[PDB]
């Protein structure tokens, strides 16, 4: 059933698009000390999943923050400074976010190729006999 | 069983770099 | 039956099975019509002979 | 053995020779001639009509030659449908019951 | 004789296997980024025996902590080969009925 | 028992439903940038049953909107339009053969 | 009726309904012609019979 | 006449604290007018 | 679903939401 | 044989040779059909003769 | 259920 | 193969594996 | 006899197929130093032949290695080097492999047209007198 | 056949990927004095080899380490310093890795063209008979 | 065989002969 | 009598290149 | 023509011939 | 008689092929100070002709070198330098040779279109009346 | 005769001031030859 | 014929009296 | 027209023509 | 009279070809101080027309020079300098010639689509009923 392929590729593109938006929010918040919720932003990472047990779609089961410590900065005159003058910043790593941007885009585009190629197979089956 | 984890940069690291949360790394084996 | 399950949206029905079955039915029905034509012509030949 | 496509063509072609087989191998010939002769015996020329004469002969040639069709079915048709016999052997297996019937219903002098 | 099993040969089953093979390759490409997923390969001879399975692919290179054994270079080539062979199977099985119909109709 | 409903099956209704689905998907693609527009979806099982024996649903977003209120995932809409187009053609081939099979039975050729 | 409405440019007419409607008409009229031909052939056979 | 309206594109997809869309236009997003 | 999804909210403070 | 050899996955069979093989068989059978039809038509012509 | 997942609703 | 391949070990000290 | 064109066009298809396989091996082994200096890979090329004793089929008469001298490289670091620190590499020229790829593909598809058109002439012959 | 090209070209795609990963590990370990496994990393090389076993696929027969002596540097106060005081660093040569990086990428992309070229020939070979 | 100095990807154990490499 | 040689680029260049083996040429 | 076409020369140096 | 069109388009296609080969030689010999026998290469140009007195086929009537002077370069240490230290090089101009490459190719392809269209018209004449 | 001929392409489609065409070929275009 | 047209034959030249003499 | 069109003239001075 | 579409699309194709050539002459003469007939060449432009009073073909009624003043350059040592030392140059504007290059090309190509689509409708008309 090549229609099941469209579900797998379609679920893959959804998963890769979630990771790209997560990467976008990490780059936009690599220097954000404050937040709406009173807790410092932590680098986010969507968790992919596979229900292997034929076609196994990839599903996003939630966003999980990185456990690395928040990068402390010595800013004693800052209004949000603690008793020792340290302000805490997100633990976003620039190099690892660029790799995620490259990986998410390439993984997104290769699933379009599979969906397009699988589309041709179904159309060719419609021509069988006739 | 279900297998899962963070993809991309964080997982493609040596375990010493503790970027991956401990419980998420557990999921990468098997679950049910 | 294969056509209506695939057409209604059943996921566990492949287009190959649908196309294989409907090709079989067309060949089977084509043989039925051709055999009937042979029998009807044979019947007409024996009935219309100039006895 | 012949390919599937060819052996379908073979049976389809001889399916159109069925009237030919009836006229010159089974009991259709004798009954029609006797019916035609008796029709001329009475003063009526075509009152029984040709179609009714043929229709009676077709029913008679099936009842009388019924033992022939039984042997052909069980010796040629049945083995072929069970893949117990090939195309040529099945065709030969059908000739023997019909050749025996024709042989016993002829005159020695004519065969000589 | 003269049955669909013999008229169609094994081309009636190959089309199904090429569809199953395409599904597995699509799964491997999609699950390439998910850690812990092991690349699945389909044994052609197994579905040949099933006509007359779902194995694992041993990596050529070590993982990088993900445990994912999917090589995207291999999957694309195996998907291209399967798609080309799938079209040929349709051509083979499609012409089986075209010849079969021409024999019956005589035209 | 010889009747068009019995001979054409459900394929006489599926074509119209998949045409409706294409319209619902197309208006989601066209209205992708309109803020406040909620992506609409058509249930195939319900619509087919309604057609057989004689109101489009809302599609839940996988991610929050960026402040415009529009919940159209243009990445997903293209995938559904492609699938519906292929299934629409398959139903046309099924329905088209229904009339051709009737004609060759009637005409004997 | 559907062909006239569709050709006039009516918005509430789908091509599928038009094609379905005209295919039903074609099948029905093909049946009408063939049945008529069968009855006429039956009539000619009876009338030409030598009594 | 139960429509939804707003400026498409970049202006609307900023968070509301930017205050780039006119308030009259921004309030036609819930189905009003 | 049968009920239109609610609009996402991006406030400056979650308290005044 | 060449069709099923290439279809089973044998690497010693070329798609070109398979297409050549089925092209010749299709043409050869089409010639068989033409001769058969002419033989039957001649026989059907023969049986409709004064005698 | 991924243990300790972030939620999508105001805290 | 009929069994999944093992994962990859990236230890900071091979003596502890 | 009835399909003379097919035997010639088909022979070309088999002949041009071998030349593409040879080109693929030359490009895939352009950087295979291997070992020693006489077991090193060398560019292979098919030899076409035509026996004109109607139609003249094309027959491949075996694969022949190129006579170009091996590409020498100074590298007294590779453990498979020699006394003077030289590793000999295959005499594969990329430009000539690209041209063969273009020539083989186009010539192969040209014979497809001739073979396909030859069948049409045979089909039209069956319609003579009809 | 033309399908053998996919196996031959596909093998080169994997082959050039092995050399790319080896080069990546060389660039990342050019300044690593320490190493798990009690071995001062030495530059690794992927030695290709033609597996003749017409069509000649390329196989990686194993990764081989560089024969160049390690670069000794006098760092007496380092904890890894010997009695003489010299610490040893890998013999990775940057210039050859950059040259390998270019060659591996160029060879990888030209194998894609051959696979694409063989794909078109098979599609045209299928259009014959239709 | 082929190259004489190929490596082994298995972790060092010093007790088992590595069969990953072509040990002939 | 036969007419044999390497087809393609190896024969479509001046003989001064000397790529074809002498025996084959 | 009845005579087969002559083969091209492409000489490296014309004087050498 | 559309068969005349085949002669005209075929003669045009042959003429364009001659022009393309002339352009190919000019681009390859735009930097050659030497020659086969004794005379510096000069940009060659095919001569087309129309023997107007139906259809008028186009025939190539010979190759004529360009009359532009050879570009003299000051290479006094060159072995072939004259008494003044000048060496002469072919008068091939890149811009006009590129235009010939574009013009000849586009002119070649449009004559195939005419022949293909003219081929159809003959076929429809065969089917006239039946 | 009455035959028209010359160099086609980019060489001819230039003003005669270039003088890149031989005078023999240039007259041949006219039609006298 | 066209004047100044090139020839497809080696160009009879000087050294080797053979060409300088034979027409 | 029954009279061929005239060849265009591209002079560099016009006066000389 | 669907054939009248060809008279309209064809006229548009000719009209856009004139405008492209005029742009070519403007680009080639944006730096030409002198002229064969003097007059200090000014940017030329075709004039389109629609004789509206069914199908209205577009016809070029002539070339009109731009009314923009000639650019004056102070080159007192130039032989053509006036009593004040200025010379005059064409008024060709680069940004507006590039738009005409894009506009004329795209307008030319879209009239091919209309002519090609109108050709298909005529063929279907020939097949009506028959």
């Amino acid at each position: 059933s090549l229609f099941n392929v469209f579900n797998v590729t379609g679920s893959a593109m959804s998963a890769e698009s979630v990771r790209l938006n997560t990467t976008s929010s990490n780059l936009a918040n690599a220097d954000s000390v404050s937040s709406s919720a009173k807790d410092t932003y932590k680098a986010r990472h969507a968790v992919f999943g596979a229900e292997l047990s034929d076609t196994v779609p990839v599903k996003v089961m939630g966003i999980v923050e990185s456990d690395k410590p928040l990068s402390a900065e010595y800013n004693p005159d800052h209004p949000l400074a603690n008793e020792e003058g340290y302000i805490y910043k997100p633990n976003v790593n620039v190099m690892e976010e660029m790799a995620n941007m490259i990986s998410a885009s390439r993984a997104y585009q290769t699933n379009v190729q599979v969906a397009d190629s699988s589309k041709q197979m179904l159309l060719r089956t419609l021509q069988m006999g006739q | 069983n279900m297998v899962a984890g963070i993809p991309g940069a964080l997982s493609n690291q040596p375990p010493a770099d503790a970027s991956i949360p401990q419980d998420v790394a557990q999921m990468k084996d098997g679950s049910v | 039956d294969l056509q209506t399950r695939f057409d209604r949206g059943d996921a566990d029905v492949s287009l190959s099975d649908v196309m294989i079955a409907r090709n079989k039915s067309s060949v089977a029905f084509d043989a039925t019509v051709q055999i009937r034509n042979k029998l009807v012509e044979a019947y007409k030949d024996l009935m219309n002979m100039p006895v | 053995d012949y390919s599937v496509t060819l052996q379908i063509l073979a049976l389809m072609t001889m399916l159109g020779f069925l009237p030919a087989m009836v006229i010159l191998m089974t009991s259709f010939t004798r009954i029609v001639v006797v019916m035609s002769i008796l029709r001329q015996a009475m003063g009526l020329q075509q009152t029984p009509s040709n179609q009714v004469i043929i229709g009676i002969a077709l029913f008679l040639t099936f009842f009388v030659m019924s033992p022939v069709l039984n042997e052909i079915n069980d010796k040629a048709v049945q083995p072929y449908l069970n893949e117990q016999v090939t195309a040529r052997e099945a065709f030969d297996a059908a000739q023997a019951p019909m050749k025996a019937f024709m042989l016993k219903q002829t005159r020695i002098k004519d065969l000589e | 004789a003269i049955s669909f099993d013999n008229a169609l040969g094994i081309h009636q089953h190959t089309v199904g296997v090429r569809e199953r093979n395409a599904e597995v390759i699509s799964t491997n490409i999609a699950q390439a980024n998910t850690p812990g997923y092991k690349a699945r390969g389909l044994d052609f001879a197994k579905e040949l025996q099933a006509a007359t399975d779902k194995l694992y692919r041993l990596p050529t290179q070590p993982d990088t902590g993900d445990g994912n054994t999917v090589d995207l270079d291999l999957e694309r080539n195996l998907f291209m080969q399967n798609q080309i062979r799938h079209q040929a199977s349709l051509d083979f099985l499609g012409s089986k009925f075209k010849n079969l119909t021409k024999a019956i109709k005589g035209e």
